[PDB]
DNA sequence: ATCGGATGTATATATCTGACACGTGCCTGGAGACTAGGGAGTAATCCCCTTGGCGGTTAAAACGCGGGGGACAGCGCGTACGTGCGTTTAAGCGGTGCTAGAGCTGTCTACGACCAATTGAGCGGCCTCGGCACCGGGATTCTCGAT
DNA sequence: ATCGAGAATCCCGGTGCCGAGGCCGCTCAATTGGTCGTAGACAGCTCTAGCACCGCTTAAACGCACGTACGCGCTGTCCCCCGCGTTTTAACCGCCAAGGGGATTACTCCCTAGTCTCCAGGCACGTGTCAGATATATACATCCGAT
């Protein structure tokens, strides 16, 4: 409901940076990464809910997420389509 | 015969800035803009119709396409500008 | 027999051609069928966007002490408005130039 | 009384998390965040499990690419640490 | 009737010519669809699938696995420059990332 | 029957390229999405090609031009060769 | 047959382009790099333009072919056509 | 004799070329380069002047945007002079 | 450089287990036969836009020359981020239950495709004078070398 | 922190020129009245999967102490790019001339949409089984602290 942005823990962001090849991380990376992730998630979810509402459904299917990601150019393979 | 939106863009201009002209290059740019947004919205509406297994494009298809494409309040006014017109079209 | 002809654009209070948009939608290979209100909605949206750009273009032309609109005014209007810049962020305008912008570090101390 | 010099285990977990394909983000906090974000657009919204999984995969792919660009920008500035200015420059150049 | 032979077998392909023809006709792409267009498209799709699968099988052999997993597909795509360019804006679920560390971060002494 | 995919054809091609190698369900779904995406890309480019030239039919020439436009050079040459071989073989019989 | 026309993109032209881009100081190696990237972009556009021209069975490259190529590569030039 | 300092004339040029909307690239050398490049795709190929002008506009816009990204990358590295490494970093982050 | 302790990988082997691949029924979509009509290949023609050349102006490019300011290397500092350890939190994981609603089926009616006259909206040709480019001048503001 | 010479640029007024705007003739595509097929709107039923809840286990997050190495500031060198003057040079513009091929129309012919009948390739459904994930024991590649 509230304050779920802190659920993206600092070790999770550190693991994401390690996957990205980052060796040393400053302390301000976590808040900036949370902000960027929130912006990206809002951008995708807004269009996912738009696709859901147009179809006159109450559940957000994976197909709606795939369509939204394709509409932002982030094509995803593995979840249908 | 070459068709464009030049007369329509000029008519829209006269009701916004009644004493402002426009050059040929700017009119061509406006025609390019109108054609680009037309094909963008029509393609999005066609995709939406295909996704829902529908064989027709209705006003809510265009409305959803406008919501998907135009950002922020630029969509929020435009939807209203669309919907009012349809209502005026409905009540002849 | 037939009543006096009344165009669809004026029936919807628009300036853009509803019939032309309907014809383009029918022949544009978008769907098997086209609804009655879809061209009206699309023409209204296109006219609104045209007016929204033309207002700022005329404002920019007035700011340059000009009575006509040139591509420079369209470019300035689009790059100054945030939503218009977002909508046309991957669009190149001929003879439009660039927005004046100098980084603060390059300015003399 | 045994220690590893700084950066040795930091050099580790790069090979470890580039050899693997697991998500590295906890499922339930991300699902809660997704539901919180979605509840602003529409009230009483349900989600398929595959939808949340697709959102998670896309978000982590985007974050990993952004962190690669951030690391490149940090190296460009003759640094090893990544700073929020690096993220800002990467997002600016990417057009976001 | 002189017996039914699939157009895929007639063209020496494995991908379905009839299914591709049906999808092209029902996809609202054009008013009419030529006879050789589904054959050409099926051939191109089969060639691309063969390339992907061959490189993925090579990756699986390099990983001592007899079954192709998404990691092998991602490795095959990212290790081929033209396959990577074709699918640059594509995310592979459960695919991971290509293992690469910048030389600056490596220890120097 | 209520569902259609390319798993049969992708598996048939897999046995041709690697006779002793299998594929997982997730990888098969990724391959199906890849085939669908390439189908949409080529079909849309061919539709735009037919629109630009005031034609009403999509032919092998439009598909060939779409393949040349989309795929990179070394891959597009082989794709064009395979498509031409398929069309000639289909026309012969 | 034309040759050595990449050198016709002179150093003052690159300097003017950098000035329009907001650049105060320019290194001596910028000109060759800029010529290389301009050549790469030009072949990328012209290959698609010539493909569009050849598909139409034309021997003249019209502005519409260039516009279609640019829109295909994500440039979307306004004005011409 | 009167001589300006090394920084001011560059700023005047920046302002001058940011107010204007002209090309700043000579038309005939650019056209010759376009024909030379197109000669490698089809021989005896004729060009439309509108097509050459469109190519010039697009290439100039691309170069100007790349130069803004290059300036950003130069400033990020605590520099004023743009270097080829800045162009390379900009093209890497952009995707080219 | 070099050696030994101490980790953290690699390697070999047993042991489940649950996806993978293969058989099977069946049904719906692909293939064969046949017909009609319009899209397009093929001929022919016009004229317009492209290509090629030439002469004169001059704006732009090339080149050399100070020289000062920025790039870069080196050095010192100090603090912020790693590494490891102990403790706490909550995420998986395994059930169980309940019901919202996604998906599928059967009518049937309103909506869109289609067609046959009809005409006014919009496109093409053609003047035509006013916005804007240019010049010529003066006045104002910014920059740098001197106190 | 000021002052003045000098260059860059803004503002006012006069002259001209060509292109945006208005007007008229003329096609042809939008309107209107009408009919018919069918797409989906709606009512209804089902079954499934999404949400809520609870208990247990332990994987992981968090807090903290310590150290060290790396970001950052300062300083000195020097070299290389910028401002400016002088000398080519070829870009540009005006003008002419030939013709190649891009638009057009006419014709016809053959390729594809459409419909009927048939039948077999592909999709649920089920089931054996072994590829591989996991656990346990063993061997070595590397890291680091002295030496």
């Amino acid at each position: 409901l509230r304050d779920n942005i802190q659920g993206i823990t600092k070790p999770a962001i550190r693991r994401l940076a390690r996957r990205g090849g980052v060796k040393r991380i400053s302390g301000l990376i976590y808040e900036e990464t949370r902000g960027v992730l929130k912006v990206f998630l809002e951008n995708v979810i807004r269009d996912a809910v738009t696709y859901t509402e147009h179809a006159k459904r109450k559940t957000v299917t994976a197909m709606d997420v795939v369509y939204a990601l394709k509409r932002q150019g982030r094509t995803l393979y593995g979840f249908g389509g | 015969r070459k068709e464009s939106y030049s007369v329509y863009v000029y008519k829209v201009l006269k009701q916004v800035h009644p004493d402002t002209g426009i050059s040929s290059k700017a009119m061509g740019i406006m025609n390019s803009f109108v054609n680009d947004i037309f094909e963008r919205i029509a393609g999005e509406a066609s995709r939406l119709a295909h996704y829902n297994k529908r064989s027709t494009i209705t006003s809510r298809e265009i409305q959803t396409a406008v919501r998907l494409l135009l950002p922020g309040e630029l969509a929020k006014h435009a939807v209203s500008e669309g919907t009012k017109a349809v209502t005026k079209y409905t009540s002849s | 027999a037939r009543a006096k002809a009344k165009t669809r654009s004026s029936r919807a209070g628009l300036q853009f051609p509803v019939g032309r948009v309907h014809r383009l939608l029918r022949k544009g290979n978008y769907a098997e069928r086209v609804g009655a209100g879809a061209p009206v909605y699309l023409a209204a949206v296109l006219e609104y966007l045209t007016a929204e750009i033309l207002e700022l273009a005329g404002n920019a032309a007035r700011d340059n002490k000009k009575t006509r609109i040139i591509p420079r005014h369209l470019q300035l209007a689009i790059r100054n408005d945030e939503e218009l810049n977002k909508l046309l962020g991957k669009v190149t305008i001929a003879q439009g130039g660039v927005l004046p912008n100098i980084q603060a570090v390059l300015l003399p101390k | 009384p045994h220690r590893y010099r700084p950066g040795t285990v930091a050099l580790r977990e790069i090979r470890r998390y580039q050899k693997s394909t697991e998500l590295l983000i906890r499922k339930l906090p991300f699902q809660r965040l997704v539901r919180e974000i979605a509840q602003d657009f529409k009230t009483d919204l349900r989600f398929q499990s595959s939808a949340v999984m697709a959102l998670q995969e896309a978000s982590e792919a985007y974050l990993v690419g952004l962190f690669e660009d951030t690391n490149l920008a940090a190296i460009h500035a003759k640094r090893v640490t990544i700073m929020p200015k690096d993220i800002q420059l990467a997002r600016r150049i990417r057009g976001e």
